[PDB]
């Protein structure tokens, strides 16, 4: 559950992502499948390695898809319901993945927003992906 | 752990480079903020009420100098991370009872406090290799 | 995230539960505090012993606190506001240690109601008890 | 694992009565049911849809019952749990990729199903025993 406060700061923080968030994304998940291989199984169609044009478009998906789960931050399960009939119903991902991926996600805000990582910033965007993550891995 | 030749060199390299005293209370005062419930175990260490608080706290300072001295140790004995981290695992778990989940979040931290001084000298190779070094030190705590 | 039905069958388990409420918190507490003797930590001031008076009050308490999350299954944080200020905030429990108690609680619930003991019974007090540890261990 | 000669003897008795053509299949069923994810593991078993069509499936109560044939397995080796299970935690680690928590998770869905054929016969020790039991386990399926 989150305040008002760490959804401010969670907007705000995402707001200055802004633009940079399909490669943030797409870095993202390079982290992921190269610091957690076992990921890569959900992922036996794409081509894994860097710089790939398909990690790169899927991370822009992921990175819209947590735009507008930060548009609308107050009612995230029928705004994710669409998702979350994709990663719980069809694709089955096991929530210690979702973990996996929100960590290298704030890696990657650790590494190109310094001056935005304050540790309220770090743990307000640490909840709200511990709640994307149990909103696309609940099945509703 | 088992890593590369560049995986170690990547470690070490990188490594070199840390402040100790910065990123010991940076990793240790981000671990009592993102996940409060460790403060239980830090009642000792004075006001820890907000960020600011904990940030700015000696002993977190102190105690975080304490735990990247013992990230360093793991270091130099990356074979032999169990036999490095017998007495601390006996400490964590027996005389304070913390459990094992907490350690592997304390190292997620220490990796993002290291892409937080490090930004794009952090390469996804090098936290590839900071990640299963910081799984085999929160497995030798936790046995 | 909850669902219709699981909202229903939680609604009927512990509408089944009833007046049983404080001997199974008990019970549950009592088999927490036996299989998981760390979270005797917690209770440094009660008796901790078998058919312990303090135990029971308490295990009558965490019943009716879960009673009462029941029965406003849809708005839990405005719920258990109180609650999440005292384990989130004065106590500070790990969250582990809710997982611990919601498992014993549903051994208790295996031990005394079978005949409800459906396992789509059990995934939906899974998740409501699951929902209801996200609670108590957030910051509002 | 350490037992007591009580707990040693009240999980060998209770386990004496224990029904593994039917526990089994209902301790995997429910962990079909409880935890979906743990589904995508099992997708060459058929239709795993709705919980009356995970708990009437053939393979799901075949399968239930090589996994209390490792249980019990476990039971004749308790002090040497991980002798018993490098085999299994070798196809559960590399080949399947299972993450080690899900272990966790469904050996307390054992001790629900273990109560749920017990009822009052499943006391509060007869549980912690079980529970030092599965943890043995799990833990040594994890390595
Ligand atoms: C944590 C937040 C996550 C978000 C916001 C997210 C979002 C998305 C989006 C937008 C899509 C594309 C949907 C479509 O094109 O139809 C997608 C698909 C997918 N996601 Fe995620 N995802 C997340 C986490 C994960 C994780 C942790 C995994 C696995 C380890 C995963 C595995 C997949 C897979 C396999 C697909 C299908 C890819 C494809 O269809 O080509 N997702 N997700
Ligand atoms: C994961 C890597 C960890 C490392 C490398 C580490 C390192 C250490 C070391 C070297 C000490 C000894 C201090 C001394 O003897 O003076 C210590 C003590 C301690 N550790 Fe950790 N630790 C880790 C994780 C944790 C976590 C996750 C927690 C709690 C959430 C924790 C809680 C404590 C406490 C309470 C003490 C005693 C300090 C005191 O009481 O003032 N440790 N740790
Ligand atoms: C579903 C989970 C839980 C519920 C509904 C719950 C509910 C309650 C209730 C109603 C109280 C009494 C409040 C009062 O008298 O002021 C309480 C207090 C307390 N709870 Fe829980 N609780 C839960 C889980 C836990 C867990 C898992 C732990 C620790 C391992 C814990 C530790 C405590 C402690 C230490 C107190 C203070 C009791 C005292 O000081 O006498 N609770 N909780
Ligand atoms: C304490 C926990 C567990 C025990 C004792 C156990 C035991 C076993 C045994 C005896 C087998 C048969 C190996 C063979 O026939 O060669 C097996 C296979 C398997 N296990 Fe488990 N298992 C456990 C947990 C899990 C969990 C939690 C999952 C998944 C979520 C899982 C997934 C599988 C799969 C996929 C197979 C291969 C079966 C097939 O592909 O048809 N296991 N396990």
């Amino acid at each position: 559950v989150l305040s008002p406060a760490d959804k401010t700061n969670v907007k705000a923080a995402w707001g200055k992502v802004g633009a940079h968030a399909g490669e943030y994304g797409a870095e993202a998940l390079e982290r992921m499948f190269l610091s957690f291989p076992t990921t890569k199984t959900y992922f036996p169609h794409f081509d894994l390695s860097h710089g790939s044009a398909q990690v790169k478009g899927h991370g822009k998906k992921v990175a819209d898809a947590l735009t507008n789960a930060v548009a609308h931050v107050d009612d995230m399960p029928n705004a994710l319901s669409a998702l979350s009939d994709l990663h719980a119903h069809k694709l089955r991902v096991d929530p210690v993945n979702f973990k996996l991926l929100s960590h290298c996600l704030l890696v990657t805000l650790a590494a190109h927003l310094p001056a935005e990582f304050t540790p309220a910033v770090h743990a307000s965007l640490d909840k709200f992906l511990a709640s994307v993550s149990t909103v696309l891995t609940s099945k509703y | 752990v088992h890593l590369t030749p560049e995986e170690k060199s990547a470690v070490t390299a990188l490594w070199g480079k840390v402040n100790v005293d910065e990123v010991g209370g940076e990793a240790l005062g981000r671990l009592l903020v993102v996940y409060p419930w460790t403060q239980r175990f830090f009642e000792s260490f004075g006001d820890l009420s907000t960020p600011d608080a904990v940030m700015g706290n000696p002993k977190v300072k102190a105690h975080g100098k304490k735990v990247l001295g013992a990230f360093s140790d793991g270091l130099a004995h990356l074979d032999n991370l169990k036999g490095t981290f017998a007495t601390l695992s006996e400490l964590h778990c027996d005389k304070l009872h913390v459990d094992p989940e907490n350690f592997r979040l304390l190292g997620n931290v220490l990796v993002c406090v290291l892409a937080h001084h490090f930004g794009k000298e952090f390469t996804p190779p090098v936290q590839a290799a900071y990640q299963k070094v910081v799984a085999g030190v929160a497995n030798a705590l936790a046995h």
